[PDB]
């Protein structure tokens, strides 16, 4: 199986962690891993724009 | 050669991924990953690449169509017992 199997991230993604993550999220507000619900909140972005698209591939 | 991918680059050429129909289709035909609901709610987590900033990193724009389908199908799509998506059993 050529095919990758997805992220490992995928298993931090409990409906129990989901459930936690509004009041987390909050309490935040008050790469940087430091528990499984950060794993909720999308990476932040690059600096560098290279990640920015030269184009489309349709 | 590079260091291992970051988070941000290893969700990024995942969503990209999903592009290709085969790919998503070896996927939803699987068993294991049905079963618990991790997948289904990641999938919907990774629409944060459908807005900007994200969306301009995009370089396969079908991933996101392709995406936004996979994902509303699954709100209502019926899991069997074993992980089969009900709604595919009679396709291969």
């Amino acid at each position: 199986s050529l095919y990758p199997p997805p992220p490992p991230y995928v298993k931090f993604f409990t409906q129990s962690n989901l459930e936690k993550l509004p009041k987390y999220k909050e309490k935040k507000a008050a790469e940087e891993i430091t528990c499984a619900l950060d794993y909720l909140i999308p990476p932040p972005m690059p600096k560098n724009q290279q990640y920015r698209a030269f184009g489309s591939i349709w | 050669q590079n260091p291992l991918p970051t988070r941000f680059e290893v969700e990024l050429e995942f969503i990209q991924s999903l592009a290709n129909i085969q790919y998503v289709t070896y996927l939803l035909t699987q068993q294991q990953i049905w079963k618990s609901p991790n997948f289904k709610n990641y999938l919907k987590y990774l629409e944060y690449w459908c807005n900007p900033p994200y969306s301009q990193c995009i370089v396969y724009p079908n991933c996101l169509f392709i995406l936004k389908l996979l994902n509303g199908f699954m709100e209502s799509a019926i899991v069997n017992e074993d992980g089969l998506l009900e709604g595919l059993d009679e396709l291969p």
